């Protein structure tokens, strides 16, 4: 709920509420038990050494609820091996490529 | 090994620790005291737990003069100590920056101390920020009135609360966390605990490993004279044991009684190297009223190795209350 | 006037003085009451867990004095939500819908 | 409740406090100040507030020698000191690192304290930076001198402004602040400090609830001896009272007198209840000069659960002054 | 030369060296006593309420030694009233039009 | 292994893991003997006072393993002035003009 | 005004300060150094510089008998120290952690002071990093050793150096600086200082502002006898006033004796007015070998309203020295 | 120059020290450790290094009579000591926050030192965080007990994450390394240190120049009596001369008779000298055990300017070990 949890992208900070991130348990920001592995205790931060531009989609599928879609700038093969990643799961997956048409 | 970390931390504890509550400075002599910590002292315990509010402060006293005394060194003893009740008045409790200086210099007088080592935050303070206790438990290490700091009884969320303001304000994080763990409480130690363990590196030092003396089996034919549960004040303790819920765990204990046999272990030296079976424990803090029971408790060390995967399962069985995560 | 407001938008932190945000007092920045609630103490900012290109463009909407645009990479579904949320108005709302031609 | 926290803080306080200014080192013998703070203290009273301007000093040598003589523990006192004079040199007054290390120090020595709690800001100071004013107040409280620090006449901007290099130099912000509240002084306590007590964590501790002994009544049939219009250096107050402003509050207070007649109180009781009666104000630092005065005024407690909201709205009809935001 | 200058853009932090914005001696960021009303002592940084994806393309302009350029999301209404701002005269103005073509 | 290495471009943080940058021991950032001019040793960095776009498409250089691409609002003046400063090689160099189409 | 703030700083200093070099504890006898400062202080003179550098740390100790005979109050005065050599040894000179720390600590036992207020470091040092100085002057300040702390001779980029490390590192940033300022010596306090004062807020403390006695003009018929010139081990000013270049600046001095003949001054006079006749300038520090130097350089504050526009214009014309930006 | 910086730091050592191992409270007596000391401080050195872990505390004893006795400033000498063994128990032993506060608390108290110079991390803790040394290193920096720290057989990962600690936390960076460095062990200092030196200006302080002994040539006619070799419970280093890789070593000394007698040094003074050729390494820690021994090795200062380049590449092709980077 209040709790907020900084993740960084390689540089980039991103901070959102905990109860943002536990919407959706299954997914690797969701479960804290698979982003146990990512936390750095010395800054008290997740940190992903990933792609920067692909996560503010990462990001906003977990504040709008489930609406993500690719960013004009980040091409299909890279961001679509980031929800591999993520693991925003084979059924937001399939929803990703109907509106991309593939 | 018998000496082990303390958390992720470089204080190196003993696997068993002695505490001042209760018999100290109340219900066993000065005299007793002091052959008691010889006898701990003597076995490699370097863990002597206390606190402010144990027997009106008499208990630190009790404690003070056996280390003036014996001359013992202070670089081989860890002393830690409980800061939550001073007195009567409202000054005098809670987690403030006012009762964190001066009830820490106040025990440091009674223990004739010039710091002890691990001060606990006894129990959370829901009328005091975070911030106010991690920059008062801050100071008094940089004062070097402690070495570290720990709390006792506190939820995972408020360690997890203490930690992200020791980050954000370059503040000194807490090493330890003091939770009740016996075969009858295995909640917080099993499952909260061990999260926050591998996270950011907080140990437990658990308490009461016979649940008040209960898992010692001595309470199955009613309430033994020169117990805890029949001295004064400690009537909860004996509605613990009468009631319908503490006359079934009583039940249990005698099944216990066929796996301690099975072994050559006790009932009690069973109790306590089933607390030190996992290497998220970092300590257990015992209490004895003589040298009988503090030697028998010592010996639960060798019982340790005795423990194999397939007598935890058989204990878990009898005790029926194995947490799920 | 002086006294500078730092937004904390899901990371990304937006210095602005205050006297930029107070020339329009019905908005959510613009009104002390309303933004209290998203106060951070400990960190004297202001933390909105919300989208992160939006605010660019709703930042110059206070520094311009009214000059909003939608950015190029944030869609017309998106914005419009966030122009809500940030309560520029019905009255900034329809210069916008204009100018998209909506 | 009787005790309760100072702004966001851990600090205790009581609701009522009782203040130095004037009665302690100046009006009253140092007997009749040793037996008010005895009534005081055996009535749950803990904050007694002092300054180093105070009878150029002497009002916290009076203070001082009470504590020793009555042998009161210090954790169940909050004693607080303002620091803004400190004589006639030019480096001796305002909030420099230079004024606030020395003054701080020299009221110590007068109070014959180790530390007071809170060291206040007694009034702000243009020539001073105010990283200086926030990093000299750090360290008075990294050294020990003091646990807390609050301001007293600082606008909320120059709280605000404290408040933010707090946090850019992971300094201390202030607990608390001082401002006048009466029933003829509402402006800053109801429209201004509650905003900051919702953002910031800062609560008011107000002083002077009956603006100096006007509200109690006593000033209707002129200038009666022995009271501190009186007194010596206090042609301000007698200036006050008879100017044509002060003769009109005065024919508000006999239309007071049929309030406090509905209730049982009298008007000094009203007066001080009316002060407490949101939860912004943290407390409220009394004056008294003699016994019967102060045992008035803490038989305001009994009179808060009589306030209504209907009775706080037929006081602002007669007051005539209730601020908008 | 050594020194680095930190400017701050409402809240986007860019940090070159002094020997960098020294090149241009006549425009806002060359010229210490025009940019001495920006600095902000208590962080030890120019504070600029301005436009923020600007920006890059004047710190560009002084890094390149005078090869500035539109940045695409950036108008040239907005654009073109931040190179009057940061003064970068009547001489790079004109070669910024001819490239646009206006 | 563990090891992060911090690189500042203009005032923009990357933090990367070491074991990422030496996977190419050849270029400027990935030996140690090149970088070392660039250190900032009050802040425990790599500071250079280079493009800023450029180097995100820089990173992820290293971090893919060699699949690099040039940003879409970066000119191919500016980015191939990047490749050349920052050493990704003649061979590297190839594979992106090949992409491009010269 | 004749207090004046020490940069943006809260430290009130007086406009004129007195100097230990050369006349205390080596020309002038320690009686005539107790009636000097008595002088001085009673005029209002609150700034008193000292080293350790000065007559082998003998100058120190003349300064801590009077302030201990004269009974001053140390909240009075205004006590500075300059810290870069210590003696022969080669851990005895610079701006290292250990001699800063070493020796300001020497210099508060010669001084018999608890605290000095500004520290200076008396020279830059090439052998030491910026950080290693600034965390050693912030040290000595935390420890309550000093107020502030300020530069001699330090070029304003590394004044600006040294100021980006206190603000990296959260440190305290310096103050002061002191640099030459006399009618022979303009180019550092006209040109680099302003751009300092107003940019991140470090002031000047000017010395020397008669050129060891040059500018007083007693040096223009030769070599006087009991004058600083003719001192042992001062050849380096006889060098200075024979030579062709300065024996042209006395050609100019007659010059001034005229535009001192117009207003009521003499030349001593207008030679310190024209240093204080500046906003950038926050002190003076005087040097005086007797009570007829000190009281006519003390009437130098009433030379500084008459000090026009023109006159100004006037003295630049004869000077011929005027820098440009 | 005789004096250099320690790393990139303001501390100015000596390019010979003189090391307590072994001889000072051990093989010699103590009329002949103050005849050495004397003889060493007389001819500029001032780095006197030791640590609690020799002679079990007697040899910081020794060093501690000798600095009372002499009258020596403290200022003109350079201390430093080693805090990783402090005794038998579990804590006494670490680089934990209470050995580091413990064991330098009890170094000082032999020595009879306010504090020290720097105290060396002696050897890696792999039981502690990197935070808590940091942290408890920069503690006792903060309360005066230490100028600085260094590290002792730290890998060069290990002083860059200690120094990555130091930047996050606002903390105190190591200024120095303390590593082997003769004739037969090269691979530190030539390869991993100088890397680190110009990264972020950590400075060498190589210990045992001649390799106890052996690099002196004393052992090639066999074990001579009351040599170092001889003593009691140094059987690993009669064990290291006399094996068939260290007989092999004695081969090659011989080879070096040839190159000291074509300058006019000796072979002890060209085993120092050669470790003094490159400007990384900032100190030598001697060992002497007589005054002829510590007169011949003060005379490899002038063997210094004798060593061309051509005489660096003729002992590498006899020794046959340079490391390659
Ligand atoms: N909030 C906290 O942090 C907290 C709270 C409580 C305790 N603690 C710590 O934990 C310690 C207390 O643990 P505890 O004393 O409550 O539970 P135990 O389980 O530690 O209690 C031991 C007591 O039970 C009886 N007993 C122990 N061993 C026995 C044996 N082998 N045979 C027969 N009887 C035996 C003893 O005699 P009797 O039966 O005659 O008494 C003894 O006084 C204290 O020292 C304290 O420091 C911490
Ligand atoms: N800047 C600041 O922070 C600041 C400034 C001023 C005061 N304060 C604090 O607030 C306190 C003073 O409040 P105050 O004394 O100025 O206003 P009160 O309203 O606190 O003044 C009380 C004085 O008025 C008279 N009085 C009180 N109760 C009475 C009663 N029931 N019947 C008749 N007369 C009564 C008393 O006798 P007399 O009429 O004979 O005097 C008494 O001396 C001080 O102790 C001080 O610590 C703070
Ligand atoms: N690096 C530094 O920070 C630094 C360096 C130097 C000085 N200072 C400070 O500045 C002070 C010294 O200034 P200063 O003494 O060098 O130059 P002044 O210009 O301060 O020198 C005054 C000396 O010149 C002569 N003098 C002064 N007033 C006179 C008058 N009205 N008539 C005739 N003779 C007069 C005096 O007698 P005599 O001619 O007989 O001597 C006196 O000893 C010191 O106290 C020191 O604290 C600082
Ligand atoms: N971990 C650490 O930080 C560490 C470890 C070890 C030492 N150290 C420091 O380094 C110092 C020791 O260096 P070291 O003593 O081990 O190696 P050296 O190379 O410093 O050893 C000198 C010893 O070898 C013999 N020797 C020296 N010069 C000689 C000469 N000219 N002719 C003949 N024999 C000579 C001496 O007599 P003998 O042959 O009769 O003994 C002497 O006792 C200690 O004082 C200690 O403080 C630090």
């Amino acid at each position: 709920c209040c709790e907020r949890v900084v993740i960084n992208i390689s540089g980039l900070r991103f901070e959102t509420q905990l109860k943002t991130l536990a919407q959706f348990p299954e997914t690797l920001l969701g479960d804290p038990k698979k982003r146990m592995r990512y936390f750095d205790p010395l800054r008290n931060e997740y940190f992903f050494d990933r792609n920067r531009p692909s996560f503010d989609a990462i990001l906003y599928y977990y504040q709008s609820g489930g609406r993500l879609r690719r960013p004009v700038n980040v091409p299909l093969d890279i961001f679509s091996e980031e929800i591999r990643f993520y693991e925003l799961g084979e059924e937001a997956m399939e929803m990703f490529r109907e509106d991309e048409g593939y | 090994q018998f000496y082990r970390n303390l958390g992720k931390s470089g204080l190196r504890v003993s696997c068993l620790g002695l505490g001042t509550w209760v018999t100290f400075g109340g219900q066993i002599t000065d005299e007793m005291a002091e052959h008691l910590m010889t006898l701990a002292y003597d076995n490699g315990i370097n863990l002597f737990d206390t606190a402010e509010v144990y027997a009106a402060g008499k208990a630190e006293v009790v404690l003070g003069n056996i280390i003036k005394k014996k001359g013992w060194r202070r670089s081989s003893l860890v002393i830690t100590t409980k800061i939550f009740w001073g007195g009567k008045a409202e000054t005098e409790r809670g987690l403030s920056r006012k009762h964190i200086i001066e009830g820490l210099k106040a025990s440091l007088e009674r223990l004739q101390l010039e710091y002890v080592d691990v001060v606990f935050a006894n129990r959370p303070d829901p009328n005091t920020p975070m911030e106010e206790t991690v920059r008062a438990m801050t100071h008094v290490i940089n004062q070097g009135m402690a070495m570290y700091w720990g709390t006792s009884r506190w939820s995972s969320m408020e360690i997890m609360e203490a930690y992200s303001v020791a980050r954000q304000f370059n503040l000194i994080p807490p090493i330890c966390e003091q939770a009740e763990y016996h075969m009858f409480q295995r909640e917080k130690v099993e499952v909260q605990l061990p999260e926050l363990f591998h996270k950011i590196g907080v140990g437990a030092m658990t308490w009461s490993p016979l649940a008040c003396g209960i898992v010692s089996g001595k309470y199955d034919s009613g309430i033994p004279p020169y117990s805890r549960a029949s001295l004064k004040g400690y009537q909860w303790l004996k509605d613990k044991i009468l009631s319908e819920e503490g006359r079934r765990q009583q039940a249990k204990l005698k099944e216990l009684q066929a796996i301690a046999e099975r072994l050559g272990c006790t009932l009690p030296q069973l109790a306590i190297a089933w607390c030190l079976r996992n290497e998220g424990v970092s300590s257990v803090l015992l209490g004895a009223s003589n040298a009988e029971q503090l030697m028998e408790n010592i010996g639960a060390i060798q019982v340790l190795p005795k423990l194999s995967s397939s007598i935890v399962h058989e204990i878990d069985s009898i005790l029926g209350n194995k947490p799920y995560s």
